[PDB]
């Protein structure tokens, strides 16, 4: 639409287990905090996945903690052009009609 | 990690550094069988997670 | 930068040449101007410069001024020649933010069109911590520094920031790009076991008592840090002497007998199997 | 004669002073880009036993 600029925004929601999440919310199963909010990245290893998998105790209060982030996306507009010239005796002592 | 120290002759396999050498990966490449295994569900109603 | 015109009368032809250049075509010289504008960088080019500076002039000598009914304002005869160097532009610029994980690589490319070659490149580097200044990246260690692209291997958690590249013309034109770098990182994750790495078995079986064993122990969870390694003296001394070293192992065999070795961080142990022959 | 410059990357138009600045210099479309959830294979698989 007119009178808005030059550009366009979205936004784009990352999911929960991917690296590209990057947030402080995070409680490990002891309790303490963690620097990632998200339990594990996109990493297929089984190392990672059993040490870090959310366990729940009996009487759990404050274990597990998780966090979201967005991202956004942009793009812009531009203008081209271009003409050319003549003159009326060109067009009219030229041998071939309709040049134009 | 699994795998055994990965020198300069590496030919092209996938390796990850562990404790500041490269070891080489391990894949599971499985086969499951009939009636091999069974889902325990507590108060599940007939599925396998609530 | 600034430009230098020129006019011919009878030919009806303007030059546009840097401040240093001179013609003696016959040429007069009318003024001159910035050509990226310092209000108005994008909005105006060669043309209309040329054209404000030709409405002052007079029409029977360029050499003089006039008002209104007596300037140069016929665009179409006048024809531009540009002898100048090509104004410099940033074809592709960096990426504004560049995320990624501790230990991978990650690759900066720019490219400039225009200019005067040959053309210079220089990166910089300010750190996120509070009150920092940009600061030359060392090319002597980092030899693609010097060069368009910039490579770093095995990043960080120190390598967050913001990087820099200079351009810089062969008359001392200068433009710059800027781009960001997020590094995540993730807990370590934990000791589970702890391996021996030539050998698990055997060790190294050599006949000679002077001959010494080494060893490397490692932790089979990627990115786990393991604690000093102690060792435990077990029961057959007499058929060697094992002493350890910080992470590695040292063994000698006294005397030619099997002997195994149990080495812990406090929390996991190793056996390991030492066999001597005579 | 761009007296509209771009008032995003720092430039300035000409009708706004100083201070001030253009209020609205983008789009948003309001849609956002989501991804689908992962297939499952091994869940399929199992055969359930009531506890």
């Amino acid at each position: 639409p007119k009178h808005y600029g030059k550009t366009i925004k979205v936004y784009e929601y990352v999911p929960l287990l991917d690296d590209r999440n990057i947030n402080d919310q995070g409680i490990d199963a002891s309790g303490a905090t963690i620097v990632n909010g998200n339990l594990y990245g996109s990493s297929k290893d089984i190392g990672n996945i059993t040490s870090k998998l959310p366990l729940l105790t009996e009487n759990g209060g404050r274990v597990n903690r998780v966090g979201f982030t967005r991202i956004a996306r942009e793009g812009s507009i531009h203008k081209f052009g271009f003409f050319y010239e003549f003159t009326q005796e060109s067009i009219d002592f030229d041998s071939d009609d309709g040049l134009m | 990690g699994a795998g055994a120290q990965a020198t300069g002759a590496n030919p092209g396999y996938r390796t990850s550094m562990v404790s500041g050498q490269e070891h080489y990966d391990v894949y599971p490449m499985l086969v499951v069988g009939d009636d091999s295994f069974t889902s325990i569900g507590f108060q599940t109603d007939g599925k396998s997670l609530k | 930068p600034v430009l230098k015109v020129m006019f011919h009368k009878d030919t009806n032809v303007a030059t546009v040449l840097d401040a240093s250049g001179s013609l003696s075509d016959g040429s007069v010289e009318v003024g001159t101007f910035h050509h990226p504008d310092e209000t108005y960088p994008d909005s105006v080019t060669i043309y209309h410069g040329v054209r404000d500076l030709l409405y002052k002039r007079s029409a029977k000598d360029p050499s003089q001024t006039a008002s209104y009914p007596n300037n140069i304002i016929n665009m179409q005869v006048i024809s531009i020649d540009m002898k100048a160097t090509p104004r410099l532009i940033l074809g592709t610029a960096l990426p504004r933010v560049i995320s990624t994980i501790e230990g991978k690589d990650v690759t900066w490319h720019v490219d400039v069109a225009g200019g005067k070659a040959p053309l210079t490149y220089k990166w910089q580097f300010k750190a996120n911590t509070v009150g920092a200044a940009f600061a030359d990246i060392d090319s002597g260690e980092n030899p693609t520094a010097k060069t368009a692209t910039l490579i770093n291997h095995a990043v960080t958690a120190e390598s967050a920031g913001t990087y820099k590249v200079i351009v810089t013309d062969a008359n001392g034109t200068t433009i710059e790009s800027s781009s960001l770098l997020v590094v995540g990182v993730q807990e370590p994750p934990e000791v589970a076991s702890i391996v021996a790495y030539p050998s698990p078995l055997a060790l190294s079986v050599a006949d000679d008592i002077t001959d010494g064993k080494t060893v490397k122990f490692s932790s089979l969870p990627a990115g786990s840090l393991i604690g000093t390694l102690s060792i435990k003296t077990q029961p057959d001394s007499g058929k060697a002497t094992a002493e350890i070293s910080g992470n590695v192992l040292t063994v000698k065999p006294v005397a030619a007998g099997d002997t195994t070795v149990v080495v812990t961080n406090g929390t996991k142990e190793v056996t390991v199997t030492v066999n001597v022959t005579e | 004669m761009l007296n509209y410059n771009a008032p995003t990357d720092g430039q300035k138009s000409s009708i706004d002073g100083a201070n001030s600045d253009q209020m609205q210099t983008f789009f948003w479309l309001k849609k956002a880009i989501i991804t689908a959830r992962k297939e499952q294979y091994f869940m399929p698989l199992a055969s359930v036993t009531n506890m």
